[PDB]
């Protein structure tokens, strides 16, 4: 009947309006946000240990580049080394070639740093834009340094946006750079439990599971965004003039009936993906990073210098536990609306 | 304590070989590199080795008779008079702290 078709269409559209354009009420949103925050968390937890500044063309093109992190700010030197007596050396990691299972090039580190800074600044300056929203433009700042014949600081401007698609791309760059090139990690001088003190572990050796989980979080979050635009551009129209057999022809009614199913199947896959992203967060957060990624509140390395002596390296400082609960609290609201959704799909299956 | 080099033989004959042994190599390394001359200088790099890798990456100074080993020693065969003088090893330990050491052999 007309009231039944109209009740189902309204339920789909009410849930679709929240799922697509909502923030705190949307598990699609909170899942995406979790993915983003999880990569920031990953980098904040173990980024400082990533060995960088191996040479790309030659050992005689000896380059360095320092990368700044602001907060209680810190700086990370790629290329150099620390001498026996404690002074800085311009010959260090740049004496050995950059590749898989060795060291990130300066070029690879500057992408992680750029991506991280865009992502960090976007989530603070403007939050994540809603998933159906086109996004809001915003300027990111990226502060680096080189050495001269004196040290030269340079802060770059990047015109970026806070739409999921862009922000997921930045996260993807961080995870895939680690996942694919597996740079070695710095050890303790004889701090997290995973940073050994003995030899020095390979990042994909230490964080293989975590990198895959972090990677899968992004792939699923992107899939959420694609099913959300499918959903957005697939809104069934309410039946008006119900008795009018010319206006409401069985053709454009079966069109609507299967337009409703596309709306429902997107919502299913989105909620399914969102629940996978939570499963993927548990994979990420329950190995080496269990006591680290979820919290925030003095650790060092020889390629690191702090403005003060505090800094927040070693633990995630990305509000992932807060976002995890928001994802759980939003997903149970949609998980109990399934009776309404299954009433509509069975009703739709008729036409 | 200190990283030191030893040339075997100490003085070499032209066309024969020399072995720069490494004493007191610290455990736990990221990698190391051998240089021609007194200075750690990129353009004089003969070869660099990374601990996980299995293969060593030569530099500009690689003449083609240099065999680095994974105990950090360097064999140089078919020595010329042009091989006279100093050779320098830089080690990068796992904590990114470097150590240096110089070697020399005299050819006759």
């Amino acid at each position: 009947s007309a009231q039944a078709i109209n009740q189902a269409v309204n339920n789909l559209n009410e849930r679709a309006k929240t799922l697509a354009g909502g923030t705190t009420n949307s598990p699609a949103y909170q899942a995406t946000l979790l993915a983003l925050r999880s990569v920031l968390g990953l980098w904040n937890s173990m980024g400082y240990a990533v060995i960088c500044g191996g040479y790309t063309k030659s050992p005689g093109e000896n380059n360095q580049k320092n990368f700044h992190y602001t907060d209680n700010g810190t700086t990370i030197n790629c290329g150099g080394s620390t001498n026996s007596n404690g002074t800085h050396s311009s010959n260090g990691t740049n004496t050995l070639k950059a590749d898989k299972n060795v060291s990130l090039s300066i070029e690879q580190y500057e992408k992680i740093h750029e991506s991280y800074q865009i992502l960090s600044k976007a989530l603070k300056q403007a939050g994540l834009a809603p998933l159906n929203s086109k996004g809001e433009k915003l300027e990111a700042h990226v502060t680096t340094s080189k050495y001269q014949q004196q040290t030269k600081t340079t802060t770059s401007v990047i015109d970026t946006t806070n739409d999921a698609q862009n922000l997921l791309t930045q996260a993807q760059t961080i995870v895939n750079t680690l996942k694919d090139y597996c740079p070695m990690l710095i050890a303790k001088s004889s701090t997290p439990s995973w940073q050994t003190a003995g030899g020095g572990k390979n990042s994909c050796e230490t964080f293989g599971a975590e990198f895959s989980a972090a990677s899968d979080m992004i792939n699923n979050a992107q899939k959420i965004v694609q099913e959300t635009q499918q959903l957005s551009a697939n809104q069934p129209k309410n039946i008006t003039q119900p008795h009018n057999l010319n206006l409401n022809t069985p053709s454009s009614l079966t069109a609507l009936a299967q337009k409703m199913l596309k709306n429902a199947q997107s919502q299913a896959e989105i909620l399914k993906l969102a629940n996978q992203v939570e499963s993927d967060f548990n994979k990420l957060s329950s190995g080496h990073l269990k006591d680290y990624i979820g919290k925030c509140d003095a650790i060092s390395s020889t390629n690191m210098t702090m403005q003060s002596q505090k800094n927040n390296w070693g633990n995630g400082c990305a509000g992932v536990e807060e976002t995890l609960t928001s994802l759980k609290t939003s997903a149970a609201d949609f998980n109990n609306q399934t009776p309404q959704i299954n009433q509509a799909q069975n009703l739709a299956n008729t036409l | 304590a200190k990283l030191t080099i030893e040339s075997m033989p100490l003085s070499v004959a032209e066309g024969k070989e020399v072995l720069l042994l490494v004493h007191n190599l610290p455990q736990h390394l990221f990698g190391y590199s051998w240089y021609k001359g007194e200075r750690v200088d990129g353009n004089s790099q003969i070869v660099g080795y990374v601990i996980g890798t299995q293969q060593a990456t030569p530099g500009a100074a690689y003449s083609g008779r240099e065999t680095i080993y994974t105990n950090a020693s360097l064999l140089i065969q078919n020595v010329t008079q042009n091989d006279i003088g100093f050779y320098t090893l830089q080690v990068i330990k796992s904590d990114l702290v470097n150590e240096e050491a110089t070697g020399q052999f005299h050819v006759y």
